C-alpha cells in the first residue's frame, strides 16, 4: 500500500544516464494499492505496468512527464499487465499555459494487447488550448481488453440504438461517392464539393442539452476557401441562433480555424 | 483460482459496472446459428431443472448434432458460453465449442474439449492451431474436480491473439474450475486464429466429421470478448445467463426451439 506519493524530476537529464527510466517501474508485482499519488516533471514515460496482476489505484495524477523528448512518452504505459485505475486525473499545465516545454504525448500507451485494463476519471481535462494541443495530443488505439470512463467500446457492442436518416443536398441532389484512403475502412466516401454544395441535412434540432457530431473528413486543400465542417442552424447574425465549425483557408496558404456563434444577441 | 464456488444472488447489486441480464430491456443483435447434424432436423430432449427451461438440444456422437454460427473471429476476440449436461461414459472427446475446425500449422482453430479416457480419467483441453504452429494445452483434472454425469455445467471461453480462458461451472453445486492463458504459457499468439476466416460452433467444429458432444445444450451465448474477471463478476447475478449484455452478440435458449 502507498498512500500518498509524489514522484517527479525522474530520469534527470544531467545525471547522464543512457537511456529511459520512467518515474515509476512496477514490474513482476501483483496485489498493489496505490492511492493518492503524483508523477510529474519526469524526463521519460511515468509509470510502465509490465508483467503485474491487479494493480489498484485510487486517485492518480500523472501529467507532464516526457520531458527529455517533446511528444514522444506517455504518463502511463501498460505491457502485460492488469490494473483498475479510479480518480484518474492529468492537467498537462505546460499545455495548459503554452509553454511550449516538452511533454508527454499523451496518457496512456498498451505496448500489447493482453492486458486487462479499467480507467476511470478526467483522461483530457479541457483547459482551452492556447497551443491547439491538450493533454492527449497522440492517440494509439488498443485492440486489449480496455474499459475506460465506463464507455461501451463500439467495436465491441450489439446493443440497438436509434439512427436517424439525414436528406442529401446539393444543386444536383444525387450524391456521388469517390475513394477514401485504406486508413478510413471503406472503399468510398461522399464526394464534398463547392460546386455541388454537397452537404447532409438532419432535421433534429439542437437542444439545451446540447449535441456531439463528428465525421471523416478528407481534405483537398488548395487556394482561398472556406470549409464548413458542420453546423448548427444557418446564418450569422445576432440572431441567426447558429454555430459553424470552419477551416479558413487564405490565398497564401495560412490555415485558420474558427468557430463562429451567433444569438443571444 | 479466487472464485471457486460462486453463489448468485437476487439482492440488489452491480459489480464492474455490468448489466445484470436478468434485470434488463435492452434490445440487442441475437445471430441464428444453423442446426447441422446427420439428419438435419433438432432433437429435444429433457434438462434437468435447476437449468431454467424444459428442454435443450439433444447432442449424439451418432447425429454430430452442432450449431453453427457464420460469424468469424476478429482480433478483438470473442466469449461463447453455453450450458452443458454431459452423458459421460466410456472413452470419449467432447468438442463443448469451437472456433474454425482442423488441428495444424495452419488449420487458424480453436477447440475446448473433454476427454475422457478408457479409464475414466478426464482432460480438458485446448487445441490451438495457426501462426505456423499447434499448441495443445491440456491437464488431467483430480478425481474429485471431474465433471458428473447428467449435471449441468455452465462452459465458458474467452479467447482473442495472446490471451485464452475456460471456465466449467457445476451450476447445482456451484464449484468451479478452470484456466488462463497468456504470455509464456502460450507458444505464440496465434493471431491467425482471428483473421476473420474462422467461423463459431458450438457442440462440435465446423467441419462435417469432427467430434461432438453427448447429453443436452442449453442457452447458447455468443459475445465480444469479456475477461474472466467480468466474467466471474456476471455469475454473482445468475450462473447461467449471458455474460454482458452490452457485448450480446447471440443467445438462444434452445428450450424446442432454435428461435428467440
Ligand atoms: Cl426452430
Amino acid at each position: 500500500r502507498i498512500i500518498g506519493g509524489k514522484f517527479i524530476w525522474a530520469n534527470w537529464q544531467p545525471y547522464g544516464t543512457v537511456g529511459q527510466f520512467p518515474g515509476i517501474t512496477i514490474n513482476n508485482s501483483q496485489n498493489m494499492v496505490i492511492n493518492g499519488i503524483e508523477v510529474q516533471d519526469c524526463g521519460g514515460n511515468g509509470i510502465e505496468i509490465s508483467e503485474s496482476y491487479s494493480i489498484s489505484m485510487n486517485g492518480l495524477n500523472t501529467n507532464r512527464n516526457g520531458i527529455n523528448a517533446n511528444n514522444t512518452f506517455y504518463n502511463i504505459v501498460f505491457n502485460k499487465s492488469d490494473a483498475v485505475i479510479n480518480g484518474f486525473v492529468g492537467l498537462n499545465y505546460a499545455a495548459n499555459s503554452g509553454s511550449g516545454a516538452n511533454s508527454s504525448a499523451g496518457n496512456f500507451q498498451f505496448l500489447s494487447n493482453d492486458c486487462s485494463v479499467t480507467i476511470n476519471g478526467v483522461v483530457e481535462t479541457g483547459y482551452m488550448g492556447i497551443n491547439f494541443i491538450g493533454d492527449n495530443n497522440i492517440i494509439n488505439p488498443t485492440n486489449s481488453d480496455l474499459s475506460i470512463n465506463g464507455l461501451v467500446n463500439y467495436s465491441k457492442t450489439g446493443l440497438q440504438t436509434m439512427n436517424e436518416t439525414p436528406t442529401f443536398d446539393g444543386v444536383s441532389t444525387t450524391p456521388v461517392y469517390v475513394s477514401v484512403p485504406s486508413s478510413v475502412g471503406q472503399v468510398n466516401g461522399l464526394r464534398l464539393s463547392q460546386a455541388n454544395k454537397d452537404k447532409l441535412l438532419y432535421s433534429r434540432t439542437a437542444g439545451p442539452e446540447g449535441i456531439t457530431m463528428a465525421a471523416v473528413i478528407v481534405p483537398t486543400i488548395s487556394g482561398a476557401e472556406v470549409f464548413n465542417f458542420m453546423a448548427i442552424g444557418s446564418g450569422f447574425s445576432d440572431t441567426s441562433n447558429s454555430l459553424h465549425l470552419q477551416l479558413v483557408i487564405d490565398a497564401s496558404g495560412k490555415q485558420t480555424i474558427a468557430l463562429l456563434l451567433g444569438g443571444d444577441g | 483460482g479466487d472464485n471457486n464456488i460462486i453463489n448468485p444472488t437476487n439482492s440488489d447489486l452491480s459489480i464492474n459496472g455490468l448489466v445484470n441480464y436478468s434485470k434488463t430491456g435492452l434490445q440487442t443483435m441475437n445471430e441464428t446459428p444453423t442446426f447441422d447434424g446427420v439428419s438435419t432436423t433438432p432433437v429435444y430432449v429433457s434438462v434437468p431443472s435447476s437449468v431454467g427451461q424444459v428442454n435443450g438440444l439433444r447432442l449424439s456422437q451418432a447425429n454430430k448434432d452442432k450449431l453453427l454460427y457464420s460469424r468469424t473471429a476478429g482480433p478483438e476476440g470473442i466469449t461463447m458460453a453455453a450450458v452443458i449436461v454431459p452423458t459421460i461414459s466410456g472413452a470419449e472427446v467432447f468438442n463443448f465449442m469451437a472456433i474454425g475446425s482442423g488441428f495444424s500449422d495452419t488449420s487458424n482453430s480453436l477447440h475446448l474439449q473433454l476427454v475422457i479416457d478408457a479409464s475414466g480419467k478426464q482432460t480438458i483441453a485446448l487445441l490451438l492451431g495457426g501462426d505456423g504452429t499447434t499448441q495443445i494445452l491440456s491437464g488431467d483434472l483430480p478425481n474429485d474436480l471431474k465433471l458428473q454425469s447428467g449435471v449441468p455445467y455452465h462452459i465458458a471461453i474467452g479467447a482473442k491473439p495472446g490471451y485464452f480462458w475456460w471456465s466449467i461451472l457445476n451450476i447445482q453445486t456451484g464449484k468451479r474450475i478452470r484456466r488462463s492463458f497468456r504470455g509464456a504459457y502460450l507458444a505464440v499468439p496465434f493471431n491467425s486464429i482471428f483473421g476473420l476466416t474462422s467461423s463459431l460452433t458450438f457442440f462440435s467444429d465446423s467441419n462435417a466429421g469432427g467430434d461432438a458432444c453427448s447429453g443436452v445444450g442449453a442457452k447458447v451465448y455468443v459475445g465480444m470478448f469479456s475477461s474472466e474477471n467480468d466474467y466471474v463478476a456476471s455469475r454473482y447475478y445468475n450462473l447461467i445467463n449471458p455474460v454482458d449484455p452490452t457485448k450480446l452478440i447471440s443467445y438462444r435458449i434452445l428450450d424446442s426451439s432454435i428461435h428467440h
